[PDB]
């Protein structure tokens, strides 16, 4: 349970190839969560592809009324 | 009409909801009253401190010490005290200045947001936004933003003009779209299609420029009468 | 636009005792200066982070550019990323990186480089293939010449326009951005403010551990010098004299940074409006993302800032 970064050497957790999102964060991408410690790297998010062509539109056919706040 | 007033009521209810159920929803204002108490207690704080000298109480180095000397210690003490007192009103000053920036910000969200409706991109909540709510907290303001957000899309086919009898259509506000066979004019925000015709469409030339453009055909309101 | 500054940390006992425990033990009898300018310091340390956190992470989805990079004869070639580059970074984004050059840290920041590119990127790929849709919703696609039809439509400008005049505006956007790769390569005082940013923080750092050689009064600068050539009496008189002037030091420091730090946080809010009102979507406010009538932008990410082409 060493694991070392950019920010130095981390003892105590687990690094694991799963990608999440921060939640402790260390520096250098690398954050750590309790779920033992583990330590991983930020994921930034949900990747998505649009499908472009020169001839295609899309129309939405409805709405959503949403309501937000800010303090 | 109704499907809107349901969930706007609805998404009113989840707004309240949310609000009970979070803790750090208001994370902000509670650190506002947070660094005003952590100040005060290190400034009452930082009173014990000797700063070099003999004791901390200025009786004791009175009652103590020959005045040649006691003015010595006394000395350090006050500008120990007054160095102190001089930085808590300097960190007031930074977050005064601080605080006068997110009131100002406040300010023209009010008179922005509540007061008219704004075109801003993400400045009154994300969406395209209709309307917003104020609502008073301890020091500070929240905002409801009720904003309209599209869903359910679906693919179509586009053309940038239609040719017709050697002629180039474009549209008035709306967009060419094609369902497979056949082909519409709709507003962008909704899907709507409608029968093209020269009532929402405007003509610009011949259609040998334009890099796109569709054969159709283009009805005419005004023939049917005079068929008649 | 500046966005962030250099995370700096400071140990408060090393940098005014050094390694002498009984330094030390003198330097607890002023309370919690030290405390104080930690929390100071790890509170601009955060700051720096959300202030990159606001300007970049404004899109929850990671777009990617279709394979087939034909936009109607746009060519941005020159801000898309290169796959070429280890570091996957436009040519615009690897000039600017390439131009841009005791108790004391400087700690990383949280996000990497290639994560910043990557959300430029992103927010790239959202704009080309979707318009200003994907910043109040879902991304919806739709034709290039098309958008840029409907951002003449948004500013008074017909259509037929647009689409009569097609290859002579793709050719005009092509060169424009050309000269913009060669006006930002050939001027060194261009990138003036993140260099700025730079040289401010090496130097306040310089002039803080140049502030260790000062004797303040005292007889000697060294706390040893002070325990062999004199008799403890006094010598806590010189030490008291030391200690308070590298603790001044060190404040003056702190509240510099504090101010510099407010600073850079409204240029950070100014870029975050910008990205959200310029980028995001067409701005109909004057002078705000240009000279002339807006039509798109395209950000670029900059050591310790960000770039924008109106
Ligand atoms: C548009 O979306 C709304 C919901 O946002 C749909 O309304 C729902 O319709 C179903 C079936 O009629 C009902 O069971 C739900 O209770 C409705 N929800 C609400 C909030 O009223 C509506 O049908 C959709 N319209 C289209 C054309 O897709
Ligand atoms: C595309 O739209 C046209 C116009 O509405 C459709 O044609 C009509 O379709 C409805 C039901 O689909 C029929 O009841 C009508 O008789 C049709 N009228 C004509 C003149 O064809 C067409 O079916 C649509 N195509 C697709 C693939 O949905
Ligand atoms: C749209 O209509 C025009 C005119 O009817 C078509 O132009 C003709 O195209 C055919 C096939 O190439 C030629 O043999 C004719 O000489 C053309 N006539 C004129 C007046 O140009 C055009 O082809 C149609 N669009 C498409 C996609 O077929
Ligand atoms: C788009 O722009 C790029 C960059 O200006 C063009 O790439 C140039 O291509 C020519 C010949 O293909 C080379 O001689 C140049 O050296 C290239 N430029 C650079 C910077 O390497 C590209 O041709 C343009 N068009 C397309 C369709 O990509
Ligand atoms: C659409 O793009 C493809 C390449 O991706 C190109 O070959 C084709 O000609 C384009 N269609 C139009 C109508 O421009």
């Amino acid at each position: 349970n060493v694991f070392q970064t950019r920010a130095g050497c981390l003892i105590g957790a687990e690094y694991v190839n799963n990608s999440y999102e921060c939640d402790i964060p260390i520096g250098a991408g690398i954050c750590a969560s309790y779920q033992s410690i583990i330590a991983y790297t930020m994921s930034l998010g949900a990747e998505n592809s649009v499908a472009y062509s020169n001839n295609s539109i899309a129309i939405p056919t409805n709405f959503t009324i949403s309501v937000t706040t800010e303090i | 009409q109704k499907l809107i007033a349901n969930q706007f009521n609805s998404a009113i209810g989840k707004i309240q909801d949310s609000l009970s159920s979070t803790p750090s929803a208001l994370g902000k204002l509670q650190d506002v009253v947070n660094h005003n108490a952590q100040a005060l207690n290190t400034l009452v704080k930082q009173l014990s401190s000797k700063f070099g000298a003999i004791s901390s109480v200025l009786n004791d180095i009175f009652s103590r010490l020959d005045p040649p000397e006691a003015e010595v210690q006394i000395d350090r003490l006050i500008t120990g005290r007054l160095q102190s007192l001089q930085t808590y009103v300097t960190q007031q000053l930074i977050r005064a200045a601080e605080i006068r920036a997110s009131a100002n910000l406040a300010a023209t969200k009010m008179s922005e947001c509540v007061l008219g409706q704004s075109k801003r991109v993400d400045f009154c909540g994300k969406g395209y936004h209709l309307m917003s709510f104020p609502q008073s907290a301890p020091h500070g303001v929240v905002f409801l933003h009720v904003t309209y957000v599209p869903a359910q899309e679906k693919n179509f086919t586009t053309a940038p003009a239609i040719c017709h009898d050697g002629k180039a259509h474009f549209p008035r506000e709306g967009v060419f779209v094609s369902n497979g066979t056949h082909w519409f004019v709709t507003q962008r925000n909704f899907y709507e299609p409608q029968i093209i015709t020269t009532d929402n469409t405007f003509v610009s030339g011949n259609c040998d420029v334009v890099i796109g453009i569709v054969n159709n055909t283009v009805y005419d309101p005004l023939q049917p009468e005079l068929d008649s | 636009l500046p966005v962030s500054m250099t995370k700096t940390s400071v140990d408060c006992t090393m940098y005014i005792c050094g390694d002498s425990t009984e330094c030390s033990n003198l330097l607890l009898q002023y309370g919690s200066f030290c405390t104080q300018l930690k929390r100071a310091l790890t509170g601009i340390a955060v700051e720096q982070d959300k202030n990159t956190q606001e300007v970049f992470a404004q899109v929850k989805q990671i777009y990617k550019t279709p394979p087939i990079k034909y936009f109607g004869g746009f060519n941005f070639s020159q801000i898309l990323p290169d796959p070429s580059k280890p570091s996957k970074r436009s040519p615009i984004e690897d000039l600017l990186f390439n131009k841009v050059t005791k108790g004391l840290t400087v700690l990383p920041p949280l996000l990497t480089d290639e994560m910043i590119a990557q959300y430029t990127s992103a927010l790239l790929a959202g704009t080309i293939t979707s318009g200003w849709t994907f910043g109040a919703g879902p991304a919806l696609q739709i034709p290039f010449p098309m958008q840029m039809a409907y951002r003449f439509n948004g500013i008074g400008v017909t259509q037929n326009v647009l689409y009569e005049n097609q290859k002579l505006i793709a050719n005009q956007f092509n060169s424009a951005i050309g000269k913009i790769q060669d006006s930002l390569s050939s001027t060194p005082s261009a990138l003036g403010k993140l260099q700025d940013v730079v040289n401010h923080n090496a130097q306040a750092l310089n002039t803080l551990v140049k502030q260790l050689s000062s004797k303040f009064g005292a007889i000697s600068s060294v706390l040893n010098d002070i325990f062999s050539r004199l008799d403890p009496p006094e010598a806590e008189v010189q030490i008291d004299r030391l200690i308070t002037g590298r603790l001044q030091s060190l404040q003056t420091y702190v509240t510099q940074q504090l101010i510099r730090a407010a600073e850079i946080r409204a240029s950070a809010n100014l870029a975050a409006t910008k990205m959200s009102e310029c980028v995001l979507g067409q701005s109909k406010r004057v002078d705000f993302c240009g000279k002339g009538y807006h039509l798109m932008s395209f950000p670029q990410s900059a050591p310790h800032g960000v770039v924008f082409l109106h």
